[PDB]
């Protein structure tokens, strides 16, 4: 019964029509250093074949650079390391 | 009154993460300021350590600059081997033991970050942007911070960060606090800051938060959605 | 606390507040263990003032450290009184006498106090709340962290503050925070909280602040849907 569950943007389609629109989020999603894209567009035709936001199962990630005592270094972080693994 | 006070310096995470080595010291201040100073470091299995050799001592001026760094692995000190220090000098006879060691045993708990804008307050009043990030519910202790703006990182003293004090519902938890402090034409600007922190209980051992002056409270929403083909071929 | 030493612990202005009173003691450290010591305390005028209330118990450091104890109202104190506690000792002919007094002439400024409400990461997980209290520019570091749930006291168990720490950043300003837990139902009921300091370079030697949701939403909206077949 359900045509489409697209948990890329959260749009269910039972045939009820779910769409879930979280506005706290970077307009690009490689990185947070981004615009605050306010827009949402749902193409249902585009959706039955740019995500905004995360899927339970899907553990995002980003390079981030550090510096203690010596040089700059490039280490990985996720963005929803809760998802990945008080 | 001359009061002889005696510090040490062990190792730490961020050390162990990034150098990934250690580095114990232990110095005596407050005292007559020259040279012929007697410090020597053993481990619990009483074996000889790396002395301090070729090494920063007190400067000619009576200035006490000493350093040390123990070439051992970071490996011993994660065990928490007991490291023992003997201070002594040759007008205090009397011997002075430090013994210092890693704590066997602790409930490791997940850090929890959080970030916060500055205050519309201190906002309006248009003198300085405040941001604070802090750290509930974690242990054990010796977490590092790191503050950045637009990607690129940011120097230490831009910012401060507090120690992990003891947590009133966790005692055996800690909690910390770290306040960025910059003009108020970054934030006002838009600038999104970023904040990391690397804790040992933490699985991935580093997370980072975010926050622009839209993200901090948006005072306004611009939503402006479109669902374009409501209904074809999908339904 | 040993090689003959008598050490000075004033009422600090956290204690003024919170006891309301004066209470002066003068620590003697190395003191033989010998009783009958006749520490009384007197003004830097001579006059007469009301002795130590007893001396304290005794201790494993083989030392009676008695623990003068004074009152008075608020005035002596911040006049430029200096009190002598006498610390009598049989076993010392030329006894020292601990002085204590009020140093003043400090650069002044007026704490800026900034309550933070939960993160808004925290109001998703719903399980637990803090607030967070913020003080920056001011001098000297003495201040003092209350909370007040609508004027009401609070068991101070449920919070806590970090002493002043320093501010680089600044000549000197001395700078501090403390934060409060609570259950987030607490502060999803729509409740009340302020966070008093005590701090002397005031006006009124107290300053207020509070904050709740209504300080913690957005102002308006803009929505716009677009619906249709293309
Ligand atoms: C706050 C608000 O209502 N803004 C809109 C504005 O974006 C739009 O351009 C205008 C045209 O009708 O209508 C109004």
């Amino acid at each position: 019964i359900v045509l489409v569950d697209n948990k890329c943007k959260c749009a269910r389609i039972t045939s009820n029509i779910r769409i879930i629109v979280p506005l706290n989020n970077r307009e690009n999603i490689s990185d947070p250093t981004s615009p605050l894209r306010t827009r949402f567009v749902y193409h249902l035709s585009d959706l039955c074949k740019t995500c905004y936001t995360y899927d339970r199962n899907k553990c995002y990630t980003a390079v981030v650079p550090l510096v203690y005592g010596g040089e700059t270094k490039m280490v990985e972080t996720a963005l929803t390391p809760d998802a990945c693994y008080h | 009154d001359t009061a002889i006070r005696v510090f040490a310096i062990p190792p730490s995470f961020a050390s162990i993460f990034l150098t990934k080595s250690t580095k114990l010291t232990c110095l005596v201040t407050d005292l007559t300021t020259y040279d012929s100073v007697t410090i020597s470091w053993t481990r619990q299995n009483g074996e000889a350590v790396k002395t301090h050799t070729n090494i920063s001592e007190s400067h000619p001026n009576a200035t006490f600059s000493a350093v040390g760094e123990a070439s051992i692995c970071e490996d011993d000190w994660n065990s928490g081997e007991r490291f023992t220090c003997t201070v002594t000098h040759t007008d205090l006879p009397s011997p002075l033991k430090q013994t210092i060691s890693r704590p066997k045993g602790v409930a490791l708990h997940r850090p929890d970050v959080y970030l916060l804008p500055p205050a519309r307050e201190q906002l309006n009043l248009r003198e300085s942007a405040t941001i604070t990030c802090l750290v509930t519910g974690f242990s054990p202790a010796d977490v590092f911070v790191q503050w950045m703006q637009r990607g690129q990182p940011l120097s230490p003293e831009k910012y401060v960060t507090s120690a992990p004090m003891p947590e009133p519902q966790a005692p055996g938890r800690y909690f910390a606090h770290s306040i960025l402090t910059v003009s108020e034409e970054e934030w006002n600007t838009g600038e999104t800051y970023t904040c990391v922190v690397a804790h040992e209980a933490l699985p991935n051992r580093v997370t980072e938060r975010t926050v622009d002056k839209s993200t901090g409270k948006p005072t306004l929403y611009n939503v402006s959605l479109v669902m374009s083909d409501t209904a074809g071929t999908c339904y």
